[PDB]
């Protein structure tokens, strides 16, 4: 439908970047939003067709180009802390009634002074409580990942090779691990419940998957700990009966 | 009925000379109250009639981003259609479009109309249902197809029974010291002989709002209607109108002939006769 | 897809010489929309010639009138040139000033 | 200003309906209205749409009542289901070319609705270096809220709802977790307004 | 008052 790359991103204070979307549904108007975390989503740039462009509700320190009808490409010329955000993409109908618009993934987008700042998840899970099997007959499972930064992250429980959502919780938002500074490093958990009869099944695999997405392999990273790359952080545990 | 309102567009691809061309019209009954045109330097809606300049900015900018905004889905329109027939990109196309609503003598909506056409033939026409489509041909069938699928009967519908009548309304109360106002025609007789048998009786009528008039000719109370030489209504550039009917006559009988002139600016229909 | 316009000459006002007038040529009937007039007063073009926003019929055929300030003398004459993609040549309609 | 939606966050058991409200400013003789729902994802879907010159939109379990004269237009979901939380956008499409204004968005929690409740706060052993620990607490009833404690090395997870849908059972969690020594789950949730019959197990 | 937003032919 309307595709959008990429769905994440970091970068550092007064860098350029762009974003890519392409909608498969032929329509004609195409727009880019921007979301603060708490806010709404508010107007940069949209087009009626290609060769035309217009603003814009918050055009500044961005470039637009409808480069053709499938295709409408954002800039951010010089990235700066203020402009971290969701960018959105939508494109819609016009004539008729049907004229809502269609949004993309998203673009999760953090601005960052000092590159330093950003780390991996470390991720563990914990095993359920004896209390809990004992009191319930249900057994819990808690993933734990924290001292990431961005936000970027993207958890998963597989339990015996199959991904699962059924019995699964996870935190709505990554909290900060310290409310107090400014790009303080998050940390996000997640359960996932089961039955004691289920977990005490030795044969049994539950893992955490925990996808982070930080720098690429081009970045050139200087510092001396290892360059916190896009990947895949994760734990796990097996069954057990004692 | 008895008022309406009009909407006329024209776009006209011209492959070399440039990105295909937007025009608009706009007319309330016979009184034309605003123009866009693509074409000038930086393209903006003006005004075609002092009373619709009561409007706020607002309006004006609003109806500018409109227009353009349909200088570029007639761009496509062009595209399609060139693709619907197969014609190459070397050529000239016409897309005509006229659409608006019709009050009855009480402000009611009588019917609503929209009509497109392609190289000055009738393309498609929304019903008066206003909930249907009429395709001429089968290129006109892919439209009706995309327009059914995408409710714009549903849309027009709602128009032409909404903001159409809305501000039909609006414009004739704004502006009814000129709209509601009918002007009269002046009228009057002349004679021509054409030889030494026959000659001609010409019936004038000048100056006259609306547009809408019947000028007959009534040989002893019957109308030679197939025997009246009619010219199109023209403007007399002051905004009301002007015509003739004509007949050839045998000499001696010019008195059997008359004629008469119905227009809602007279009280009652005059009846004429050459009077040397 | 083309047909040919009709011309009218005639003038808003009664014409009397010496007094002060507007020319006017009507072209409507025609497509497509192309289309070149003039007003020839004694054969030469007059210029601040204008004209109305092109607008059509019914039957989607186009019109538009063109006209000029003037005052008709006695001996002046006064003629229309229309050009279209469906005339041949160029058409000439003298006024005709009786009624 | 522009798009106001005066409720920030709702909460509601399952089941049940719930109104949302939008109030809007528009000077425009053609608008429409659309309601979002956005995803923990960011993902925004679609829900429904409401003309200017529309009857009152329903689409399924959504209804809009749109009170044009007071530019208002509060969508009603009914039959709340578990799916339904999350956060409800109130844009504003005036045009034209219509460009969004969008309200800031109603948070919706739906409540499950506990029949059997049994707040309890266990701990859980580490996996590699079984001496770190976290403590769960859970199976209170919707009723309960969970909020941070004291201390600026203890951390505790906003309670959410998990469905063991092959059981048709749905409980409540919170979770929270320290670094220091000294840290229990006896006091992780002690500044709480917790239950009295909380089951605290020992050791 | 023009149709606000004109479908694609």
């Amino acid at each position: 439908g309307v595709t959008q790359t990429p769905k994440f991103q970091v970068l550092k204070t007064g860098q350029s970047m762009t974003l890519q979307c392409a909608q498969d549904m032929n329509h004609n108007s195409m727009y880019w939003y921007r979301q603060d975390p708490g806010m709404g989503l508010r107007l940069i740039y949209y087009s009626a067709s290609e060769g035309t462009t217009d603003k814009g509700e918050v055009p500044n320190g961005y470039n637009v180009s409808r480069l053709n009808k499938r295709e409408f490409s954002l800039r951010l010329e010089s990235a700066a802390p203020s402009q971290t955000s969701v960018y959105f993409c939508a494109s819609r109908t016009r004539g008729g009634t049907l004229i809502e618009q269609y949004f993309g993934p998203g673009t999760r987008l953090t601005v960052t002074e000092d590159l330093n700042k950003v780390f991996p998840p470390e991720v563990a899970v914990f095993e359920p409580s004896e209390a809990e099997i004992s009191h319930t007959q249900k057994a819990t499972l808690v993933c734990l990942a924290t001292g990431f930064f961005p936000d970027h992250v993207e958890l998963s429980w597989w339990v015996n090779g199959k991904e699962v959502h059924s019995g699964v919780c996870t935190d709505p938002q990554p909290l900060k691990e310290q409310p107090a500074l400014n790009d303080s490093r998050y940390a996000l958990s997640s359960r996932l419940r089961v039955s004691a009869t289920f977990w005490q099944n030795p044969r049994n695999h539950f893992r955490c998957q925990v996808q982070f997405y930080g720098l690429s392999e081009n970045d050139e990273w200087t510092q001396d700990r290892a360059k916190p790359v896009t990947q895949i952080v994760s734990a796990e545990a097996w069954g057990r009966a004692d | 009925g008895s008022h309406s309102m009009r909407y006329f567009y024209t776009a006209m691809s011209r492959p070399g000379r440039g990105e295909p061309r937007f025009i608009a019209v706009g007319y309330v009954d016979d009184t034309q109250f605003d123009r866009f045109d693509s074409d000038a330097a930086s393209p903006r809606t003006e005004p075609r009639a002092p009373w619709i300049e009561q409007e706020g900015p607002e309006y004006w900018d609003r109806n500018t981003q409109i227009f353009k905004t349909n200088t570029q889905t007639y761009r496509e329109s062009l595209r399609n259609l060139r693709g619907y027939y197969n014609q190459s990109e070397a050529g000239s196309h016409i897309i005509q479009r006229m659409y608006g609503c019709d009050l009855g003598p009480d402000g009611r909506l009588l019917r609503g109309h929209d009509q497109s056409a392609y190289d000055g033939k009738d393309y498609i026409a929304l019903n008066e249902d206003l909930s249907s489509w009429t395709a001429a041909d089968t290129a006109a069938q892919i439209t009706q197809r995309k327009w059914e699928a995408a409710r714009v009967a549903e849309q027009l519908r709602a128009y032409l029974e909404g903001l159409c009548v809305e501000w039909l309304r609006r414009y004739l109360e704004n502006g009814k010291e000129t709209l509601q106002r009918a002007d009269p025609p002046k009228t009057h007789v002349t004679h021509h002989p054409v030889s030494d048998h026959e000659a001609t009786l010409r019936c004038w009528a000048l100056g006259f709002y609306p547009a809408e008039i019947t000028l007959t000719w009534q040989r002893d109370g019957e109308d030679q209607t197939q025997d009246t030489e009619l010219v199109e209504t023209r403007p007399a550039g002051d905004r009301t109108f002007q015509k003739w009917a004509a007949v050839v006559v045998p000499s001696g009988e010019e008195q059997r002939y008359t004629c008469h002139v119905q227009h809602e600016g007279l009280p009652k229909p005059l009846t004429l006769r050459w009077e040397p | 897809i083309q047909r040919t316009p009709k011309i009218q000459v005639y003038s808003r006002h009664p014409a009397e010489n010496g007094k002060s007038n507007f020319l006017n040529c009507y072209v409507s009937g025609f497509h497509p929309s192309d289309i070149e007039v003039d007003l020839l007063k004694n054969g030469e073009r007059i210029e601040k010639v204008e004209h109305s926003d092109l607008s059509f019929s019914k039957d989607w055929s186009f019109y538009l009138l063109y006209y000029t300030e003037f005052t008709p003398t006695e001996k002046d004459e006064y003629a229309c040139r229309v050009n279209h993609v469906t005339l041949s040549q160029p058409k000439i309609v003298k006024w005709d000033r009786d009624m | 200003q522009k798009v106001t939606q005066a409720q920030s966050s709702v909460s509601m058991p399952v089941r049940k309906a719930v109104t949302l409200n939008c109030l809007y400013e528009t000077s425009w003789w053609s608008y429409y209205i659309f309601w979002y729902k956005q995803l923990p994802s960011k993902e925004m879907i679609f829900l429904i749409r409401q003309g200017s010159d529309e009857q009152n939109a329903k689409s399924g379990r959504y209804s809009v009542n749109f009170k044009k004269a007071a530019k208002s237009v509060a969508l009603t979901i009914s039959a709340l289901q578990l799916e339904d939380s999350a956060k409800y956008f109130c844009a504003l499409g005036e045009g034209g070319a219509q460009k969004l204004v969008f309200g800031q968005g109603t948070r919706l929690t739906i409540n499950p609705n506990i029949q059997n409740p049994d707040p309890a706060v266990y701990q859980l052993r580490d996996s590699k270096s079984s001496d770190k620990s976290v403590c769960l607490f859970t199976d209170f009833d919707s009723q309960t809220n969970v909020s941070q404690s004291k201390d600026s090395d203890v951390y505790i997870t906003d309670k959410c709802v998990l469905d063991m849908r092959s059981m048709d059972f749905k409980s409540n969690s919170a979770v929270a977790w320290s670094n220091k020594s000294d840290f229990a789950c006896a006091n992780a949730f002690n500044n709480s307004i917790i239950p009295e019959d909380t089951f605290f197990p020992s050791p | 008052i023009p149709l606000t937003e004109e479908a694609e032919l």
